[PDB]
């Protein structure tokens, strides 16, 4: 049959020591009785076990010559067995409820009480304990400092890569690191399956821990055990016990991949109260049990010894960063007080965005004005106005406009970078099209990537084909995308600011009529944009000397040099942009006459647009609307709930500087 | 006094009484039995209140509870909420044809041609192993009749969550629906509705060959109530006014400054002329087609958007427009689909960006206006479709401005016959 071997492990002493630790442990009295008391009162829903406590308790009790072995080593060597040992120990030592219970809501206990009042009245079945259980058991990996406290090498942790996990780590508790990519939905999982017996005594129960399940045919009821059939047993949904189930996969980081290789993946199962504690697209430190999975589910009758493997989550450290939606705290309140004391801020903010790129102060000022946004939240009688600003940047190759765009995307949490094709699922199609394994055809229809309150950044604006051009023309002036293919009309409400960089097809500015260079795009699309910048490269000594000196000093220090002088920090801008957006100044009427006469002078310029050679000074009401929006944004960036004539003057100066680059 | 059998029931009024809230809690936990006993109570209420008893015996009675619990979202559905009444909002994605559901099985003893009716329970049929007529008593003489049974009309609806529940660019999730009887075809594609019903979980068959079952269960909901999201004297009083023409013309565009004559023209086009189909001469066109031209500093798209929603029927498109045989996505069949121009029969079809119309589609327009009847001959299908639609189109000139010296034809870039 099966030969037997001898191992130094025996579970009797392990269970006795586990019980002694659970009862006697002092960290309020004992902590492990406080958790059990809260569980008894139906307050706590899950139990977390710290291995550091076990280690230090054993170490401090070793001073007396009674302890003989260690438990954490066996925990690391095998984990699943100790789970049922711990649940048995908890079930044996569950104190009574010290608090009142709303007993009528527990329909499971009510049904069980009805069954007991049926059976025990006659003078009954011993139900499995897990059906009665309500809590969840979780483990926590130890900390390195606790290991450093003592001589022993009780380390664990050590977040190995996906490919560093070998076949000798099955059954152990290991910690991994990587980026989460795919997260499935939440679906119930069966733990104990109950059948009703058609009013024939006790109702048979069954528990299946496998990933497959088979039903019963006949039942042990006495009148059903009688030589003729009495009712067909049926599964009962109410009496059964279920559990939340979720699955996800994790990928290796690009830093840990050896050269000339393709990153590998890993499947993770999660159950219990920890479900939905992680989201796609974050760096995590997951600790769990590395378990094998049978191949028989595929049913191929091949790979006689080859098996699939997966990790069952036990503890997740979300890590990464937190946006927090600028939730107000005392420290950030003193931070904004410091900003108030700082005086004028926007010039320092412009100086502090991209010090690696030299000069171009006005472009950075326009970026600041883009970040805050213009006038929004509609007007009377339902007319639509958007706070989003659309700015297109023109310049020759090699002006670090792409690097500036990357810096803006870094500093803006809503920024997204796209380009003409290269990746197909970024425009006119949903990211979940044909995605599920069932091929359920999940789709919204006509939508873009996070176009709701997003900052879309595009390089090579002339490159995109007709489809992406149609999409960018459709997202004009907060207009929703209503492209339909199969009766779907779930339109994405696009309210986004468009920032794009492009170049003429010649690759260099031309002495001829500047509109002949334009964008090589339709003039209707050009007129939509709020602000147009042209960055023309003029060879000169007194500026290229500074640029070369800056670049070489950056290269020499291998860092951002101290030659930069910025009192404000990128996280500080991240805080202050939300703070100033929250303030939200509104419009003051006293500037109406001034803006009207400014528009009159703008049309006076339109009376000289036929003078040519910089004919961009054309007549458009969107110019006035953008002037209003830019003045509103100038009020919003620093000022309180008031719009100043100085904002109108600054917007006018910005427009004149925008036009002045034509020459 | 009406003969209708339908009772609406709100929970808050049901909550207003102290003895009823206990029944409220009991209904939350056990909906089916409470609803059945309530229906029996209402059935007895007929005789209890009439004291014709002939119309009562034929009709059944049902309730439509609503506003029981707060509207929840598909992103938070714990297993603790199984077989409990919940309230859900969403948008309908797709429907399905009516699915028959067996209720009464029909069997026949083919040897003696004896028939009997067998009731069922939980779908499973307990087949009778021997005919009740002991005069023959043959065991193997039964063979059912498929077309002499009784059936119920079940239908499955696919629903998606509202976009309001997705704050950070995530994807929507879909929940299946089940309906019976009066709720069949109560919604169609694109509807915004709110539903109240209980939760259900079912084991999946996996391999149909074997009795093995998966460790995961499919989730779906069953609902009982669904909600969505003599004035002629008032006409002649208005219609008798003298200056109704000007106010009516100016009312359709409150934000548009001046441009009175074009507003009058658009309003008159919306009013439309007469249509006649005298036999010996043929039909005459009754539709009115108007073009707008000018630089993109006019807000001329706003007029199109106004008139698209003001008119009863009208499709707003851009510069496909007619019928084409399509290949169905979810189901593997071939279905003929009509175009936007066909869908605007009797209304006004709004076209934007007329210049960028390509070339193949323009000829289509050339046959939809001079004849108002489109024919398609593809994949063995030859037929003609009626259009009878009005056209309101806008176009832009070539260049930053429309030079007055140059005539219209060059700037608009349209064929002279189509413009004429
Ligand atoms: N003002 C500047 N300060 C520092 N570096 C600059 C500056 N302008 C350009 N550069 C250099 O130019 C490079 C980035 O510019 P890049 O050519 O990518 O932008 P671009 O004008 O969008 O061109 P392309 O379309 O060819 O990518 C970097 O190597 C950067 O050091
Ligand atoms: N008479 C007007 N009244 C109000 N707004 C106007 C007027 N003329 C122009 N506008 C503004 O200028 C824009 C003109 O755009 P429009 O010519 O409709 O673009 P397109 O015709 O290319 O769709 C509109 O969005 C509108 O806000
Ligand atoms: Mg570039
Ligand atoms: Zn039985
Ligand atoms: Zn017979």
């Amino acid at each position: 049959a099966l030969p037997s071997i001898q191992l130094p492990v025996d579970y009797n002493n392990l269970f006795n020591e586990i019980t002694d630790f659970l009862v006697t442990f002092k960290q309020k009295g004992p902590k492990y009785m406080a958790m059990l008391q809260k569980v008894a009162n139906r307050e706590l829903n899950s139990v977390i076990i710290d291995l550091d406590d076990i280690l230090q308790y054993q170490n401090e009790k070793f001073l007396q010559g009674t302890q003989a072995d260690d438990l954490v080593s066996a925990i690391q060597q095998n984990a699943n067995h100790f789970t049922e040992l711990f649940c048995r120990a908890i079930d044996n030592n569950m104190p009574l409820p010290t608090k009142e219970i709303d007993y009528k809501d527990d329909v499971l206990d009510v049904i069980l009480n009805q069954r007991r009042l049926r059976n025990e009245r006659m003078l009954t079945e011993l139900f499995p304990p897990n059906l009665t259980r309500r809590y969840f058991l979780y483990f926590k990996p130890l900390s390195q400092n606790c290991a450093r406290r003592y001589r022993k090498k009780a380390i664990s942790s050590k977040p190995l890569s996906v490919r560093q996990i070998k076949g000798d780590f099955l059954g152990q508790l290991i910690t991994v690191r990587g980026i989460i990519t795919r997260v499935s939905d939440v679906k119930p999982a069966v733990e104990v399956i109950a059948y009703t017996c058609d009013q024939c005594g006790y109702e048979v129960f069954q528990e299946v821990n496998s990933r497959t399940f088979t039903p019963l045919s006949e039942c042990t009821s006495e009148e059903c055990s009688q030589n003729q059939t009495k009712g067909q047993l049926f599964m009962s949904t109410r009496a059964s016990k279920f559990s939340a189930f979720q699955e996800c996969k994790i990928q290796e980081l690009s830093q840990q991949v050896p050269v000339g290789h393709i990153p590998r993946s890993l499947n993770i199962h999660v159950n219990g109260t920890l479900v939905r504690s992680l989201s796609p697209g974050d760096i995590v430190d997951v600790t769990g049990i590395f378990l094998p999975a049978p191949y028989t589910g595929f049913k191929a009758l091949k790979a006689g010894l080859l098996t699939e493997t997966y990790l069952e989550a036990q503890f997740v450290r979300q890590h990464k960063k937190k946006f927090a939606s600028f939730s107000l705290t005392s420290d950030v309140e003193e931070r904004v007080m410091e900003l108030i004391t700082s005086g004028d801020v926007y010039n320092r903010l412009a100086k502090s965005i991209a010090p690696e790129i030299y000069g171009n102060l006005d472009v950075k000022k326009a970026l600041l004005l883009l970040l805050v946004g213009g006038v929004d939240k509609r007007v009377g009688d339902g007319m639509k106005i958007r706070g989003d600003i659309n700015v297109c940047l023109m310049g020759d190759p090699g002006v670090a406009k792409s690097q500036l765009l990357k810096a803006i995307c870094k500093i803006s949490p809503r920024g997204v970078y796209t380009t003409g094709k290269g990746s197909s699922g970024v425009g006119l199609t949903a990211a979940v099209m044909k995605d599920p394994v069932t091929d359920e055809m999940i789709l919204e229809g006509g939508a873009l990537v996070l176009a709701d309150n997003g900052i879309c950044c595009i390089d090579e604006f002339d490159k995109m084909d007709e489809s992406d051009r149609t999409a960018i023309h459709e997202v004009m002036e907060q207009q929703t995308i209503s492209i339909s293919k199969a009766g779907i009309n779930t339109t994405l409400n696009a309210r986004t600011s468009i920032l794009a960089a492009a170049n003429p097809l010649y690759g260099r500015y031309n002495p001829r009529l500047s509109p002949l260079d334009n964008i090589n795009l339709p003039a209707a699309l050009l007129s939509r944009f709020d602000i147009l910048f042209l960055m023309l490269d003029i060879p000169s000594r007194d500026d290229d000397e500074k640029l070369a000196e800056h670049v070489t000093y950056v290269h020499m220090h291998n860092k951002q040099p101290d030659l930069d002088f910025t009192p404000v920090e990128p996280s500080k801008m991240r805080e202050y942009i939300a703070y100033a957006k929250t303030k939200r100044p509104v419009m003051s009427e006293a500037v109406n006459d001034y803006v009207v006469q400014a528009y009159i002078r703008l049309r006076q310029d339109s009376k000289r647009e036929m003078d040519s050679k910089f004919s961009f000074g054309q007549a458009t009401p969107r110019t006035l609307l953008g002037i209003i929006r830019l003045s509103q944004a100038l009020a919003k960036l620093r000022l309180a709930d008031m719009v100043d004539i100085d904002d109108v003057e600054e917007a006018l100066r910005l427009v004149r500087v925008s036009k002045e680059s034509l020459y | 006094e009406l003969g209708t059998s339908n009772l609406n029931l709100d929970a808050r009024n049901l909550l207003a009484y102290k003895q009823t809230e206990d029944l409220y809690h009991q209904l939350l936990n056990y909906p089916q039995e409470v609803i059945s006993i309530m229906d029996q109570t209402i059935k007895d209420c007929m005789v209890s209140l009439i004291v014709d008893l002939d119309e009562i015996e034929t009709k059944f009675y049902k309730v439509r509870p609503y506003n029981v619990g707060s509207c929840k979202g598909m992103r938070e559905l714990n297993p603790n909420d199984i077989d409990k009444l919940i309230n859900l909002k969403g948008l309908v994605l797709r429907s399905t044809p009516v699915i028959p559901d067996m209720k009464v099985a029909f069997f026949k003893c083919n040897v003696c041609d004896h028939t009997m009716a067998v009731e069922i329970d939980r779908g499973v049929i307990q087949e009778p192993a021997r005919c009740e007529r002991i005069d023959c008593n043959e065991p193997n003489s039964m063979s059912l009749i498929h077309n002499r049974c009784s059936f119920a009309d079940k239908q499955v609806i696919k629903l998606q969550e509202t976009p309001d529940f997705v704050p950070d660019g995530q994807t929507p999730h879909s929940i299946s629906l089940c309906v019976y009887d009066e709720l069949v075809d109560s919604c169609r594609a694109g509807d915004r509705i709110e539903v109240t019903g209980t939760f259900r979980s079912i084991p999946i068959r996996a391999n149909s060959r074997q009795r093995v079952l998966k460790s995961l269960y499919k989730t779906y909901v069953d609902v009982v109530h669904v909600k969505k999201v003599q004035d002629l004297a008032k006409i002649r009083e208005v219609a008798a006014r003298e200056d109704l023409y000007s106010l009516l013309a100016r009312s359709i565009a409150p934000s548009i400054y001046e441009l009175e004559d074009v507003k009058k023209g658009i309003l008159l086009q919306l009013f439309g002329g007469t249509n006649k189909t005298f036999t010996k001469g043929g039909r005459y066109r009754g539709d009115i087609n108007i073009l707008l031209c000018g630089d993109p500093s006019t807000s001329k798209s706003q007029i199109l958007q106004y008139v698209h929603k003001i008119t009863p029927r009208g499709v707003y498109t851009s510069g496909g427009l007619t019928a084409y045989i399509t290949r169905d996505v979810d189901t593997k069949q071939l279905v003929l689909e009509s175009g936007a121009l066909v869908l605007s029969d009797g209304g006004v079809c709004c076209i934007d960006e007329f210049d960028k119309m390509s070339d193949s589609t323009r000829s289509v327009l050339h046959e939809v206006m001079e004849q108002q009847t489109i024919s398609i001959a593809k994949a063995g299908i030859i037929t003609t479709l009626n259009a009878r639609s009005s056209i309101l189109a806008s176009a832009n000139p070539i260049g930053s401005r429309y030079n007055p010296n140059l005539p219209v034809t060059e700037n608009i870039d349209l064929p002279p016959p189509l413009l004429s």
